[PDB]
Order: C-alpha cells, then structure tokens, then sequence
C-alpha cells in the first residue's frame, strides 16, 4: 500500500473526446484506497470558445491502507 | 445532449482529387446547443474547407441541410456560382473529421 505511478492518454484510455489538452496526465492507482487527491487544469471549447478548468479528483497523491 | 462535431472554422486544405480526406483539424468542440449538429464544407476556387458545428433548421451559405441526420459526413454539390462547392452534416460526435466524397 505505497503510492505508485501510473499515466492515462484521456482519448486512448478513458476515451474521453472533449478534452483539448493535455494528451494525458500521470494520476497514479492504488486493498489500499487512495488517500489525497488533486485537481487537474484542463482546456476545452464550448463551441469556438476555450476556455480553461480545474477538474478535481483527477491525480492521485496520498495512499491509506 | 451536445455534440462534440469540429468547430476549427475556414482552413486551407490539401484536400484534392482522393475520395476522402481528413480535417487536419486540431480542435473538437462540445456544440452549444444539444440540438447542433456539424457541417463541412469543402469549397474550390486553392481550396479552403470549413468546419463547424450547426443547427438542421437553420440555413448555411443560403443552403439547407437535408441530410443532417446521416451518421457519417458525405458531400454533394451545391452549385453556388462561380466555385466548387461542396457540403455536408453529421449526425455522429465528430462527424467531420473525415470527408467522403
């Protein structure tokens, strides 16, 4: 139950389409629970607007047993 | 719900004489309206083609979009006067990334 390293390419993984960037991200898994976690900046458009957001619960930090 | 079809607006293309080519775009967008839809229009005097996202009741370059509902883009002419012009409409999320002709 030790933190870990892990790397996720939203449209190859999670196949999530509507993010602009980034590619990806390294969020990190986990039995052991995850403990902490952080928000992840992101960019997106709304129809030709960017625009840019936190999206928490993304990446992964402290694990508890 | 809203689509996600590509809003990377008027490019220069190297779209040609293939059957189909891609938007070499970089941007998909999530279309503002959950009734939106999305068109590409491949006009030739160079060549630019046009990618957004739009709505079947309302018209486009003085035309309309009978064949919104497709789920795959397909082009056909338009005829507008002097130019090459070709249109059409995705039903699918990110319909217009790829152009059959």
């Amino acid at each position: 139950c030790c933190l870990r390293p892990l790397y996720i390419d939203f449209r190859k993984d999670l196949g999530w389409k509507w993010i602009h960037e980034p590619k990806g991200y390294n969020a990190n898994f986990c039995c052991c629970v995850s403990q902490d976690l952080e928000p992840l900046t992101i960019v997106y458009y709304v129809g030709r607007k960017p625009k840019v957001e936190q999206l928490s619960n993304m990446i992964v930090k402290s694990c508890k047993c | 719900f809203p689509q996600l079809c590509k809003f990377c607006d008027v490019r220069f293309s190297t779209c040609d004489n293939q059957k189909s080519c891609m938007s070499n775009c970089s941007i998909t967008s999530i279309c503002e309206k959950p009734q939106e839809v999305c068109v590409a229009v491949w006009r030739k005097n160079n060549i630019t083609l046009e990618t957004v996202c739009h709505d079947p009741k309302l018209p486009y370059h003085d035309f309309i979009l009978e064949d919104a509902a497709s789920p795959t883009c397909i082009m056909k002419e338009k005829k507008k006067p002097g130019e090459t012009f070709f249109m059409c409409s995705c039903s699918s999320d990110e319909c217009n990334d790829n152009i059959i002709f």
